């Protein structure tokens, strides 16, 4: 019974900004525990892949090699979100991103990635850019 | 090495209960996507709390130690055949023994605290009882992360079967529809649902089917039914760890910092609850803890300087549990005859699971609902009273446990 509701992206000019929000409803942390949160995209043609992620625990981050430098994802701790804010798009980022986070696990493991480790997903949040 | 041995079968129960916040580890290994990997973890406690009973009476009927031994042996090949092997269809397999292996240890080496003290020492053992599992619990998440982080998730598997060795090297009249009931009801409170519905009724069910397929009126009653109530208390950190760490927007070591204080000081008074005596210890207990949520609760309208009262909610919470564990873990053990110890102990170690259960599910239920209607602070209260309301039930729970 939990609901990541999503918001923000949209169509956009090439080398622009877009912020993307997602917040997490009644997501409880265990005693000694938290989760991680981010972004997948997938282009209609090419398969899913992974953009950003946030440990919510120690706001410990992480990125893929492609928007490395440009996007940054970070979360507004008093408003309890996390958001990534896209910067110098190109017509590659192109694709419906789409919200997710994992099981909660103790807060000393490491932030995650992969996709097989995330199980909450979202309905997806489009962002297109373009000449 | 009448503790030493207890210690380490308990401590068997930590080392398989710290692989389940390690769950995006094991997915690597064992291969199988989430949802079916972390259930397989889960079964560990589904099969322990149903079989606990009838584990503990084919102790209390067939040897208590002879049990205790299976219980370690079955901790072995509990471990050995996980740790071992990397595939999923095994990893189950493996889960559904190591819990068994705590249904036949909890029950059984509970009555050996029975024959070994016999009174006075029986203070000193269960004490030591409960360091072994609230401790032991305690940290098994904080442990678990700390293991598979530098060592491996399978080197929290390699120290199960040693400490089980060195456990034991320093030393079916309806139960089927007992554990189809218990079955149901553990996985009726894991609320994934129009489906649960019906999964209530085979509770309902296999209860009254059990209930005409057993005549206890002593203090013990009292002991168990307060135990209960007062374990439904449980969700009160988990929401209060939550709000903290949503709502007040503090690190994971902060959250900690206040769960591992909570945690040194509920294990430095179940010794004082054992000089502490049995009724008047258990009063001061599930009273000083409603104080400690309502210490918590406040915090949800607070100051800059209002950290003070929810740490000292932590600790009134903490020590108040301890102030009840010890003598309320010895005024059932005590009441419950020589003659039928394996069946009553298995009973309490219930009765303690399904009110931890059972309170976790509504402090989380309604804070949940709560949260979307209104705030996470205004949420956070509502919730952090309905475990108000549970520990004077706990504490009105007394009132049926005469001196
Ligand atoms: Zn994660």
């Amino acid at each position: 019974q939990v609901q990541l509701e999503e918001s923000g992206g949209g169509s956009v000019q090439a080398g622009g900004s877009l912020r993307l929000s997602c917040a997490a409803s009644g997501y409880m942390y265990s005693t000694y525990s938290t989760y991680c949160m981010g972004w997948f995209r997938q282009a209609p043609g090419k398969e899913r892949e992974g953009v950003a992620f946030i440990k919510r625990g120690d706001h410990s981050t992480y990125y893929t090699d492609s928007v490395k430098g440009r996007f940054t994802i970070s979360q507004d701790s008093a408003k309890n979100t996390v958001s990534l804010q896209m910067n110098n798009l190109k017509p590659e980022d192109t694709a419906i991103y789409y919200c997710a986070a994992d099981f909660a696990h103790s807060f000393l493991l490491s932030v995650h990635s992969g996709a097989g480790q995330y199980s909450y997903w979202g309905q997806g949040t489009q962002v297109t850019v373009s000449s | 090495l009448i503790l030493g041995i207890v210690l380490g079968v308990i401590t068997f129960w930590l080392f398989a209960q710290s692989l389940v916040n390690v769950v995006p580890n094991l997915q690597q290994s064992f291969g199988t996507d989430m949802g079916t990997i972390s259930i397989a973890v889960s079964l560990t406690a589904l099969f322990s709390g149903m079989f606990v009973v009838g584990a503990g009476g084919l102790a209390d009927k067939i040897g208590r130690v002879k049990m205790t031994n299976i219980g370690l042996l079955l901790s072995i090949i509990g471990s050995a055949l996980i740790i071992i092997t990397n595939l999923p269809a095994l990893l189950i397999l493996g889960r559904v023994i190591q819990g068994v292996s705590a249904a036949c240890i909890m029950p059984s080496t509970l009555a050996i605290m029975k024959t070994y003290y016999q009174g006075a020492e029986r203070q000193r053992a269960l004490s030591y009882w409960s360091i072994g599992s609230w401790g032991g619990s305690g940290i098994c998440s904080l442990f678990g992360g700390a293991v598979a982080t530098t060592m491996g998730w399978r080197w929290i598997f390699i120290f199960s079967i040693i400490v089980a060795v060195l456990s034991m090297l320093l030393i079916v009249a309806g139960l089927i529809v007992l554990v189809v009931m218990l079955l149901s009801l553990n996985v009726v409170i894991t609320k994934g649902a129009l489906w649960f519905f019906g999964l209530i009724a085979i509770v309902i069910v296999a209860f009254f089917i059990f209930l005409n397929v057993l005549f206890e009126n002593k203090p013990y009653t009292g002991a168990t039914i307060s135990n209960f109530l007062l374990n439904g208390v449980a969700g009160t950190l988990i929401v209060a760890n939550t709000f903290v760490q949503q709502g007040l927007g503090y690190t994971a070591l902060q959250a900690g910092y206040l769960s591992i204080t909570y945690l040194i000081m509920v294990l430095l008074m179940i010794r004082v609850g054992e000089k502490l005596l049995s009724k008047r210890p258990m009063l001061l207990g599930t009273f000083i803890v409603v104080i400690g949520i309502a210490l918590i609760s406040l915090v949800f309208l607070p100051g800059i300087f209002y950290v003070i009262s929810c740490v000292v909610g932590y600790l009134c919470f903490g020590l108040g549990l301890g102030i009840y564990a010890t003598p309320s873990t010895d005024t059932a053990i005590s009441n419950a005859p020589l003659d039928k110890v394996g069946v009553a102990s298995g009973i309490y170690a219930m009765a303690s699971s399904l009110g931890g259960a059972f309170g976790v599910a509504i402090s989380g239920a309604v804070y949940a609902g709560a949260v979307a209607a209104t705030s996470i602070h205004t949420g956070a209260m509502i919730a952090l009273w309905v475990n108000v309301l549970m520990g004077i039930m706990a504490f009105i729970a007394i009132l049926f446990a005469i001196p």
